[PDB]
Protein backbone atom coordinates (compact mmCIF):
# COMPACT_ATOMS: atom_id res chain seq x y z
CA UNK A 1 0.00 0.00 0.00
CA UNK A 2 0.87 3.55 -0.89
CA UNK A 3 1.71 6.05 1.41
CA UNK A 4 1.32 9.74 0.78
CA UNK A 5 4.75 10.89 -1.16
CA UNK A 6 6.90 13.75 -0.47
CA UNK A 7 6.06 15.81 -3.58
CA UNK A 8 3.01 15.92 -5.76
CA UNK A 9 4.57 13.57 -8.23
CA UNK B 1 25.64 23.41 10.77
CA UNK B 2 25.36 26.51 13.28
CA UNK B 3 27.47 28.88 11.36
CA UNK B 4 25.26 29.14 8.36
CA UNK B 5 22.11 31.20 8.30
CA UNK B 6 18.81 30.22 7.83
CA UNK B 7 18.05 31.37 4.90
CA UNK B 8 21.35 30.09 2.92
CA UNK B 9 20.33 26.31 4.97
CA UNK B 10 16.70 26.94 3.21
CA UNK B 11 18.42 27.72 -0.19
CA UNK B 12 20.85 24.94 0.08
CA UNK B 13 17.92 22.31 1.09
CA UNK B 14 16.46 23.72 -1.97
CA UNK B 15 19.12 22.72 -4.17
CA UNK B 16 20.26 19.90 -2.66
CA UNK B 17 16.82 18.46 -3.69
CA UNK B 18 17.17 19.41 -7.04
CA UNK B 19 20.65 17.30 -6.97
CA UNK B 20 19.16 14.53 -5.73
CA UNK B 21 21.51 15.00 -2.87
CA UNK B 22 18.50 13.87 -0.12
CA UNK B 23 21.09 13.13 3.06
CA UNK B 24 22.44 16.95 2.13
CA UNK B 25 18.93 17.83 2.30
CA UNK B 26 17.96 16.22 5.26
CA UNK B 27 21.38 17.93 7.12
CA UNK B 28 20.20 21.48 6.20
CA UNK B 29 16.41 20.86 7.33
CA UNK B 30 17.46 20.05 10.81
CA UNK B 31 19.82 22.78 11.00
CA UNK B 32 17.56 25.33 9.85
CA UNK B 33 14.88 23.35 12.30
CA UNK B 34 17.55 24.05 14.83
CA UNK B 35 17.94 27.66 14.82
CA UNK B 36 14.84 27.97 16.51
CA UNK B 37 12.21 29.57 14.27
CA UNK B 38 9.01 28.03 13.32
CA UNK B 39 9.02 26.43 9.79
CA UNK B 40 6.79 27.78 6.72
CA UNK B 41 4.00 25.71 4.95
CA UNK B 42 7.19 25.37 2.15
CA UNK B 43 9.66 24.92 4.88
CA UNK B 44 7.53 21.49 6.61
CA UNK B 45 7.46 20.03 3.10
CA UNK B 46 11.77 20.56 2.78
CA UNK B 47 11.67 19.09 5.75
CA UNK B 48 9.50 15.88 5.13
CA UNK B 49 10.46 15.43 1.56
CA UNK B 50 14.25 15.09 2.90
CA UNK B 51 13.76 12.84 5.99
CA UNK B 52 11.04 10.69 3.74
CA UNK B 53 13.21 10.08 1.24
CA UNK B 54 16.42 9.19 3.04
CA UNK B 55 14.72 6.98 5.49
CA UNK B 56 12.22 5.40 2.06
CA UNK B 57 15.85 5.00 0.81
CA UNK B 58 16.73 2.79 4.02
CA UNK B 59 13.62 1.02 4.04
CA UNK B 60 13.81 -0.43 0.98
CA UNK B 61 17.06 -1.38 2.03
CA UNK B 62 16.44 -3.34 5.05
CA UNK B 63 13.58 -4.85 3.40
CA UNK B 64 15.71 -6.29 0.67
CA UNK B 65 18.14 -7.29 3.59
CA UNK B 66 15.35 -9.14 5.30
CA UNK B 67 14.29 -10.70 2.55
CA UNK B 68 17.59 -12.64 1.95
CA UNK B 69 18.06 -12.92 5.71
CA UNK B 70 14.73 -15.00 5.97
CA UNK B 71 15.11 -16.30 2.93
CA UNK B 72 18.75 -17.83 4.54
CA UNK B 73 16.51 -18.64 7.79
CA UNK B 74 27.27 -16.93 8.54
CA UNK B 75 26.91 -13.68 10.30
CA UNK B 76 27.27 -11.34 7.70
CA UNK B 77 23.51 -11.05 6.05
CA UNK B 78 21.95 -10.51 9.62
CA UNK B 79 25.03 -8.00 10.62
CA UNK B 80 24.48 -6.31 7.55
CA UNK B 81 20.35 -5.90 8.07
CA UNK B 82 21.35 -4.83 11.96
CA UNK B 83 23.37 -1.81 10.35
CA UNK B 84 20.70 -0.56 8.20
CA UNK B 85 18.15 -0.88 10.53
CA UNK B 86 20.34 1.28 13.51
CA UNK B 87 21.09 3.48 10.54
CA UNK B 88 17.29 3.61 9.80
CA UNK B 89 16.13 3.92 13.93
CA UNK B 90 18.93 6.82 14.23
CA UNK B 91 17.00 9.26 11.24
CA UNK B 92 13.91 8.01 12.64
CA UNK B 93 14.84 8.87 15.82
CA UNK B 94 17.05 12.47 14.40
CA UNK B 95 13.27 13.74 13.33
CA UNK B 96 11.45 12.38 16.10
CA UNK B 97 13.69 14.79 18.28
CA UNK B 98 13.20 17.59 16.05
CA UNK B 99 9.54 17.60 16.37
CA UNK B 100 9.76 17.37 19.92
CA UNK B 101 12.44 19.83 20.29
CA UNK B 102 10.50 21.78 19.86
CA UNK B 103 8.42 21.95 16.48
CA UNK B 104 5.22 20.33 17.76
CA UNK B 105 5.10 22.05 20.92
CA UNK B 106 5.31 25.61 18.86
CA UNK B 107 2.72 24.59 16.44
CA UNK B 108 -0.81 26.33 17.13
CA UNK B 109 -2.23 26.35 13.48
CA UNK B 110 -4.30 23.38 12.96
CA UNK B 111 -2.10 23.15 9.27
CA UNK B 112 1.57 23.19 11.57
CA UNK B 113 0.15 20.88 14.10
CA UNK B 114 -1.35 18.26 11.62
CA UNK B 115 1.44 18.27 9.32
CA UNK B 116 4.01 17.90 12.11
CA UNK B 117 1.64 14.56 14.22
CA UNK B 118 1.06 13.20 11.02
CA UNK B 119 5.04 12.95 10.71
CA UNK B 120 5.43 11.78 14.06
CA UNK B 121 3.25 8.72 13.26
CA UNK B 122 4.55 8.20 10.20
CA UNK B 123 8.05 7.90 12.04
CA UNK B 124 7.22 5.89 14.72
CA UNK B 125 5.22 3.81 12.01
CA UNK B 126 8.72 3.72 10.12
CA UNK B 127 10.10 2.54 13.73
CA UNK B 128 7.79 -0.31 14.02
CA UNK B 129 8.21 -1.90 10.90
CA UNK B 130 11.27 -3.14 12.13
CA UNK B 131 10.56 -3.37 15.91
CA UNK B 132 9.61 -6.90 16.97
CA UNK B 133 8.28 -7.93 20.65
CA UNK B 134 7.35 -5.94 23.36
CA UNK B 135 8.82 -2.38 22.80
CA UNK B 136 7.46 -3.03 19.47
CA UNK B 137 3.75 -2.56 21.22
CA UNK B 138 5.05 0.72 22.28
CA UNK B 139 6.32 1.77 19.31
CA UNK B 140 3.36 0.85 17.56
CA UNK B 141 1.07 2.67 20.51
CA UNK B 142 3.14 6.05 20.20
CA UNK B 143 2.17 6.25 16.12
CA UNK B 144 -1.10 5.34 16.78
CA UNK B 145 -1.52 8.33 19.40
CA UNK B 146 0.39 10.94 17.24
CA UNK B 147 -2.27 9.92 14.12
CA UNK B 148 -5.18 10.39 16.48
CA UNK B 149 -4.55 13.39 17.72
CA UNK B 150 -3.82 14.38 14.14
CA UNK B 151 -7.09 12.88 12.93
CA UNK B 152 -8.73 14.70 15.68
CA UNK B 153 -7.75 18.08 15.06
CA UNK B 154 -7.84 17.89 11.24
CA UNK B 155 -11.55 16.94 11.88
CA UNK B 156 -12.34 19.82 13.42
CA UNK B 157 -10.40 22.28 11.79
CA UNK B 158 -9.59 20.79 7.94
CA UNK B 159 -11.95 20.62 5.64
CA UNK B 160 -12.40 16.79 4.47
CA UNK B 161 -10.82 17.87 1.19
CA UNK B 162 -7.61 19.39 2.78
CA UNK B 163 -4.24 17.57 1.16
CA UNK B 164 -2.74 17.20 4.59
CA UNK B 165 -5.91 16.18 6.48
CA UNK B 166 -6.47 13.41 3.18
CA UNK B 167 -2.58 12.80 3.13
CA UNK B 168 -3.26 12.03 7.06
CA UNK B 169 -5.83 9.78 6.51
CA UNK B 170 -4.21 7.85 3.76
CA UNK B 171 -1.06 7.46 6.38
CA UNK B 172 -2.90 6.78 9.31
CA UNK B 173 -4.82 3.74 7.10
CA UNK B 174 -1.69 2.68 6.15
CA UNK B 175 -0.74 2.18 9.87
CA UNK B 176 -4.03 0.70 10.26
CA UNK B 177 -3.16 -2.02 7.51
CA UNK B 178 0.62 -2.72 7.79
CA UNK B 179 1.33 -2.08 11.63
CA UNK B 180 -1.78 -3.08 13.26
CA UNK B 181 -3.51 -5.95 11.89
CA UNK B 182 -6.41 -4.02 11.31
CA UNK B 183 -7.04 -4.32 7.94
CA UNK B 184 -11.16 -3.61 8.36
CA UNK B 185 -10.05 -0.46 10.03
CA UNK B 186 -7.72 0.84 7.32
CA UNK B 187 -10.39 -0.08 4.45
CA UNK B 188 -13.37 1.94 6.47
CA UNK B 189 -10.95 4.92 7.02
CA UNK B 190 -9.79 4.97 3.23
CA UNK B 191 -13.31 4.78 1.96
CA UNK B 192 -14.87 7.28 4.33
CA UNK B 193 -12.10 9.73 3.74
CA UNK B 194 -12.58 9.17 0.29
CA UNK B 195 -16.42 9.82 0.29
CA UNK B 196 -16.42 12.64 2.59
CA UNK B 197 -13.90 14.45 -0.10
CA UNK B 198 -15.51 13.56 -2.97
CA UNK B 199 -19.21 15.32 -1.49
CA UNK B 200 -16.91 18.74 -0.40
CA UNK B 201 -14.94 19.18 -4.15
CA UNK B 202 -17.74 21.16 -5.38
CA UNK B 203 -16.70 23.85 -3.24
CA UNK B 204 -12.56 23.76 -4.72
CA UNK B 205 -10.87 25.71 -7.18
CA UNK B 206 -9.21 23.82 -10.39
CA UNK B 207 -5.99 23.72 -8.44
CA UNK B 208 -7.25 22.64 -4.81
CA UNK B 209 -9.57 19.90 -6.93
CA UNK B 210 -6.35 18.32 -8.53
CA UNK B 211 -4.90 18.57 -5.02
CA UNK B 212 -7.69 16.94 -3.32
CA UNK B 213 -8.39 14.23 -5.99
CA UNK B 214 -4.39 13.10 -6.18
CA UNK B 215 -4.69 11.80 -2.93
CA UNK B 216 -8.38 10.65 -3.25
CA UNK B 217 -6.81 8.33 -6.01
CA UNK B 218 -4.35 7.11 -3.65
CA UNK B 219 -6.68 6.29 -1.32
CA UNK B 220 -8.62 4.63 -3.85
CA UNK B 221 -5.35 2.88 -5.11
CA UNK B 222 -4.91 1.16 -1.44
CA UNK B 223 -8.76 0.08 -1.15
CA UNK B 224 -8.34 -1.58 -4.55
CA UNK B 225 -5.24 -3.20 -3.46
CA UNK B 226 -7.11 -4.12 -0.12
CA UNK B 227 -10.34 -5.95 -1.57
CA UNK C 1 37.17 -2.04 8.25
CA UNK C 2 40.38 -3.47 9.62
CA UNK C 3 38.37 -5.93 12.46
CA UNK C 4 36.11 -7.47 9.79
CA UNK C 5 37.53 -10.51 7.41
CA UNK C 6 38.12 -9.81 3.87
CA UNK C 7 35.44 -12.65 2.89
CA UNK C 8 32.57 -10.81 5.11
CA UNK C 9 33.63 -7.63 3.60
CA UNK C 10 33.42 -9.31 0.18
CA UNK C 11 29.86 -10.72 1.22
CA UNK C 12 28.58 -7.61 2.64
CA UNK C 13 29.67 -5.70 -0.38
CA UNK C 14 27.80 -7.64 -2.67
CA UNK C 15 24.71 -7.88 -0.09
CA UNK C 16 25.06 -3.77 -0.27
CA UNK C 17 24.76 -4.14 -4.16
CA UNK C 18 21.74 -5.91 -3.91
CA UNK C 19 20.24 -3.38 -1.63
CA UNK C 20 21.61 -0.29 -4.18
CA UNK C 21 23.64 0.80 -0.61
CA UNK C 22 26.60 1.98 -3.27
CA UNK C 23 28.67 4.16 -0.45
CA UNK C 24 28.38 1.12 1.84
CA UNK C 25 29.93 -1.10 -0.99
CA UNK C 26 32.71 0.90 -1.79
CA UNK C 27 33.53 1.53 2.04
CA UNK C 28 33.53 -2.34 2.37
CA UNK C 29 35.32 -2.92 -1.46
CA UNK C 30 37.73 0.08 0.53
CA UNK C 31 38.27 -2.67 3.22
CA UNK C 32 39.09 -5.64 1.39
CA UNK C 33 41.17 -3.79 -1.21
CA UNK C 34 43.33 -2.68 2.27
CA UNK C 35 43.64 -6.15 3.20
CA UNK C 36 46.66 -6.18 1.11
CA UNK C 37 45.66 -9.46 -1.21
CA UNK C 38 45.17 -9.09 -5.12
CA UNK C 39 41.47 -9.15 -6.56
CA UNK C 40 40.30 -11.74 -8.50
CA UNK C 41 37.83 -10.86 -11.63
CA UNK C 42 34.95 -10.72 -9.42
CA UNK C 43 36.44 -8.84 -6.96
CA UNK C 44 37.60 -6.38 -9.24
CA UNK C 45 34.29 -5.61 -10.45
CA UNK C 46 32.90 -5.29 -7.17
CA UNK C 47 35.23 -2.73 -6.54
CA UNK C 48 34.52 -0.46 -10.19
CA UNK C 49 30.84 -0.88 -9.36
CA UNK C 50 30.73 0.21 -6.22
CA UNK C 51 32.81 3.25 -6.95
CA UNK C 52 31.22 4.32 -9.90
CA UNK C 53 28.34 4.21 -9.03
CA UNK C 54 29.15 6.82 -5.92
CA UNK C 55 30.56 9.14 -8.29
CA UNK C 56 28.53 8.85 -10.66
CA UNK C 57 25.76 10.02 -8.51
CA UNK C 58 28.28 13.06 -7.46
CA UNK C 59 29.19 13.98 -11.28
CA UNK C 60 25.38 13.86 -11.95
CA UNK C 61 24.41 16.01 -8.42
CA UNK C 62 27.90 18.26 -9.81
CA UNK C 63 26.67 18.75 -13.19
CA UNK C 64 22.92 20.10 -11.91
CA UNK C 65 24.82 22.45 -9.50
CA UNK C 66 27.06 23.33 -12.39
CA UNK C 67 24.36 24.46 -14.42
CA UNK C 68 22.35 26.43 -12.03
CA UNK C 69 25.21 28.17 -10.66
CA UNK C 70 26.30 29.21 -14.66
CA UNK C 71 22.38 30.43 -15.02
CA UNK C 72 22.54 32.32 -12.17
CA UNK C 73 26.54 33.35 -13.64
CA UNK C 74 24.32 34.72 -2.50
CA UNK C 75 27.04 32.71 -2.53
CA UNK C 76 25.00 29.65 -1.78
CA UNK C 77 24.79 28.11 -5.17
CA UNK C 78 29.17 28.09 -5.48
CA UNK C 79 29.22 26.93 -2.07
CA UNK C 80 27.33 24.09 -2.64
CA UNK C 81 28.82 23.20 -5.81
CA UNK C 82 32.10 23.65 -4.44
CA UNK C 83 30.88 21.36 -1.32
CA UNK C 84 29.51 18.63 -3.83
CA UNK C 85 32.80 18.96 -5.92
CA UNK C 86 35.28 18.40 -2.70
CA UNK C 87 33.44 15.25 -1.67
CA UNK C 88 33.69 14.22 -5.44
CA UNK C 89 37.42 14.63 -5.79
CA UNK C 90 37.74 13.25 -2.21
CA UNK C 91 36.35 9.81 -3.71
CA UNK C 92 38.55 9.96 -6.82
CA UNK C 93 41.21 10.64 -4.61
CA UNK C 94 40.68 7.54 -2.56
CA UNK C 95 39.99 5.20 -5.51
CA UNK C 96 43.83 6.71 -7.02
CA UNK C 97 45.24 5.64 -4.03
CA UNK C 98 43.69 2.47 -3.59
CA UNK C 99 45.20 1.89 -7.34
CA UNK C 100 48.45 3.30 -6.67
CA UNK C 101 48.87 1.75 -3.31
CA UNK C 102 49.16 -1.28 -4.37
CA UNK C 103 46.61 -2.56 -6.94
CA UNK C 104 48.54 -1.72 -10.03
CA UNK C 105 52.23 -2.43 -8.94
CA UNK C 106 50.96 -6.31 -8.06
CA UNK C 107 48.81 -6.86 -10.88
CA UNK C 108 50.94 -9.00 -13.75
CA UNK C 109 48.60 -10.70 -15.59
CA UNK C 110 46.69 -8.51 -18.51
CA UNK C 111 43.68 -8.71 -17.55
CA UNK C 112 43.98 -7.13 -14.29
CA UNK C 113 46.68 -4.79 -15.06
CA UNK C 114 43.83 -3.32 -17.87
CA UNK C 115 41.38 -3.35 -15.70
CA UNK C 116 43.07 -1.01 -12.76
CA UNK C 117 44.94 1.18 -15.69
CA UNK C 118 41.53 1.99 -17.54
CA UNK C 119 40.38 2.76 -13.59
CA UNK C 120 43.04 5.18 -13.08
CA UNK C 121 42.28 6.97 -16.29
CA UNK C 122 38.54 7.18 -15.55
CA UNK C 123 38.92 8.44 -12.11
CA UNK C 124 41.96 11.19 -13.55
CA UNK C 125 39.06 11.89 -16.18
CA UNK C 126 36.28 12.93 -13.70
CA UNK C 127 38.98 15.00 -11.40
CA UNK C 128 39.33 16.38 -15.24
CA UNK C 129 35.65 17.47 -15.53
CA UNK C 130 35.72 19.94 -12.77
CA UNK C 131 39.23 20.93 -12.78
CA UNK C 132 40.04 24.11 -13.67
CA UNK C 133 43.21 25.96 -15.81
CA UNK C 134 46.38 24.50 -15.29
CA UNK C 135 46.28 21.54 -13.06
CA UNK C 136 43.71 20.64 -15.17
CA UNK C 137 46.46 19.97 -17.77
CA UNK C 138 48.43 17.44 -15.21
CA UNK C 139 45.05 15.91 -14.37
CA UNK C 140 44.05 15.39 -18.12
CA UNK C 141 47.54 14.63 -19.00
CA UNK C 142 47.48 11.40 -16.30
CA UNK C 143 44.23 10.21 -17.87
CA UNK C 144 45.70 10.11 -21.22
CA UNK C 145 49.11 8.22 -19.45
CA UNK C 146 46.88 5.70 -17.18
CA UNK C 147 44.20 5.31 -20.47
CA UNK C 148 47.28 4.95 -23.23
CA UNK C 149 49.47 2.25 -21.02
CA UNK C 150 46.42 0.28 -20.68
CA UNK C 151 45.62 0.44 -24.65
CA UNK C 152 49.42 -0.60 -25.33
CA UNK C 153 49.09 -3.97 -23.01
CA UNK C 154 45.34 -4.61 -24.39
CA UNK C 155 46.33 -4.31 -27.84
CA UNK C 156 49.52 -6.78 -27.10
CA UNK C 157 47.84 -8.95 -25.19
CA UNK C 158 44.05 -9.15 -25.77
CA UNK C 159 41.86 -10.24 -28.29
CA UNK C 160 39.91 -7.29 -29.73
CA UNK C 161 36.98 -8.62 -28.67
CA UNK C 162 38.17 -8.77 -25.52
CA UNK C 163 34.95 -7.11 -23.29
CA UNK C 164 37.89 -5.02 -21.07
CA UNK C 165 39.61 -4.00 -23.75
CA UNK C 166 36.61 -3.08 -25.54
CA UNK C 167 35.45 -0.87 -22.30
CA UNK C 168 38.79 0.77 -22.33
CA UNK C 169 38.59 2.36 -25.76
CA UNK C 170 34.80 2.88 -25.27
CA UNK C 171 36.34 4.83 -22.05
CA UNK C 172 39.16 6.51 -24.03
CA UNK C 173 37.24 7.49 -26.97
CA UNK C 174 34.87 9.43 -24.18
CA UNK C 175 38.46 10.89 -22.82
CA UNK C 176 39.18 12.13 -26.18
CA UNK C 177 35.74 13.75 -27.24
CA UNK C 178 34.83 15.13 -23.63
CA UNK C 179 38.00 16.26 -21.63
CA UNK C 180 40.87 15.64 -24.73
CA UNK C 181 38.74 18.25 -27.13
CA UNK C 182 39.95 16.05 -29.94
CA UNK C 183 36.90 14.65 -31.47
CA UNK C 184 38.24 13.25 -34.40
CA UNK C 185 40.68 10.62 -32.76
CA UNK C 186 37.45 9.95 -30.42
CA UNK C 187 35.94 8.66 -33.40
CA UNK C 188 38.73 6.79 -35.46
CA UNK C 189 39.13 5.31 -32.02
CA UNK C 190 35.92 4.07 -31.93
CA UNK C 191 35.43 2.84 -35.31
CA UNK C 192 38.33 1.29 -35.59
CA UNK C 193 37.79 -0.50 -31.92
CA UNK C 194 34.45 -1.40 -33.48
CA UNK C 195 35.12 -2.93 -36.85
CA UNK C 196 38.30 -4.72 -35.43
CA UNK C 197 35.70 -6.31 -33.06
CA UNK C 198 33.31 -7.25 -35.51
CA UNK C 199 35.88 -9.31 -37.80
CA UNK C 200 36.74 -11.47 -34.44
CA UNK C 201 33.42 -12.21 -33.56
CA UNK C 202 33.20 -15.23 -35.66
CA UNK C 203 35.41 -17.02 -33.09
CA UNK C 204 33.34 -16.29 -30.09
CA UNK C 205 30.81 -18.70 -27.75
CA UNK C 206 27.53 -17.40 -27.52
CA UNK C 207 28.30 -16.21 -24.30
CA UNK C 208 31.51 -14.19 -25.59
CA UNK C 209 29.45 -13.20 -28.24
CA UNK C 210 26.83 -11.11 -26.53
CA UNK C 211 29.58 -9.61 -23.89
CA UNK C 212 31.52 -7.78 -27.28
CA UNK C 213 28.38 -6.91 -29.31
CA UNK C 214 27.15 -5.34 -25.96
CA UNK C 215 29.95 -3.05 -25.66
CA UNK C 216 29.62 -2.84 -29.62
CA UNK C 217 26.77 -1.61 -29.65
CA UNK C 218 27.82 1.15 -27.07
CA UNK C 219 30.66 2.24 -29.25
CA UNK C 220 27.95 2.53 -32.27
CA UNK C 221 25.86 4.50 -29.97
CA UNK C 222 28.56 6.98 -29.38
CA UNK C 223 29.48 7.55 -33.31
CA UNK C 224 25.90 7.82 -34.06
CA UNK C 225 25.69 10.48 -31.24
CA UNK C 226 29.60 12.14 -32.61
CA UNK C 227 28.53 11.70 -36.85
CA UNK D 1 28.27 9.91 -24.97
CA UNK D 2 28.30 6.87 -23.10
CA UNK D 3 30.90 5.34 -20.63
CA UNK D 4 31.21 1.52 -19.61
CA UNK D 5 28.32 1.08 -17.25
CA UNK D 6 29.56 -0.94 -13.89
CA UNK D 7 27.37 -3.94 -14.67
CA UNK D 8 26.01 -5.50 -18.05
CA UNK D 9 22.55 -4.09 -17.49
C1 LIG E 1 1.24 14.84 4.56
C2 LIG E 1 1.01 15.89 3.49
C3 LIG E 1 -0.15 15.94 2.71
C4 LIG E 1 -0.25 16.94 1.76
C5 LIG E 1 0.80 17.84 1.63
S1 LIG E 1 0.71 19.13 0.39
O1 LIG E 1 1.49 20.32 0.79
O2 LIG E 1 -0.68 19.55 0.26
N1 LIG E 1 1.34 18.38 -1.00
C6 LIG E 1 2.75 18.15 -1.05
C7 LIG E 1 3.12 16.73 -0.76
C8 LIG E 1 2.36 15.64 -1.48
C9 LIG E 1 1.01 16.15 -2.08
C10 LIG E 1 0.27 15.25 -2.87
C11 LIG E 1 -0.95 15.66 -3.42
C12 LIG E 1 -1.41 16.97 -3.17
C13 LIG E 1 -0.68 17.88 -2.39
C14 LIG E 1 0.54 17.45 -1.82
C15 LIG E 1 1.94 17.79 2.41
C16 LIG E 1 2.04 16.80 3.35
C1 LIG F 1 35.90 -1.79 -17.96
C2 LIG F 1 35.23 -3.15 -18.04
C3 LIG F 1 34.84 -3.73 -19.25
C4 LIG F 1 34.23 -4.97 -19.21
C5 LIG F 1 34.04 -5.58 -17.97
S1 LIG F 1 33.23 -7.18 -17.88
O1 LIG F 1 33.69 -7.94 -16.70
O2 LIG F 1 33.61 -7.95 -19.07
N1 LIG F 1 31.59 -6.78 -17.81
C6 LIG F 1 31.09 -6.24 -16.58
C7 LIG F 1 30.91 -4.75 -16.64
C8 LIG F 1 30.18 -4.18 -17.83
C9 LIG F 1 30.13 -5.16 -19.04
C10 LIG F 1 29.37 -4.78 -20.15
C11 LIG F 1 29.30 -5.63 -21.26
C12 LIG F 1 29.99 -6.86 -21.22
C13 LIG F 1 30.73 -7.27 -20.11
C14 LIG F 1 30.82 -6.39 -19.00
C15 LIG F 1 34.44 -5.00 -16.78
C16 LIG F 1 35.03 -3.77 -16.83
Amino acid sequence: AGSIPGRRS
Amino acid sequence: MGSMERASLIQKAKLAEQAERYEDMAAFMKGAVEKGEELSCEERNLLSVAYKNVVGGQRAAWRVLSSIEQKSNGPEVREYREKVETELQGVCDTVLGLLDSHLIKEAGDAESRVFYLKMKGDYYRYLAEVATGDDKKRIIDSARSAYQEAMDISKKEMPPTNPIRLGLALNFSVFHYEIANSPEEAISLAKTTFDEAMADLHTLSEDSYKDSTLIMQLLRDNLTLWT
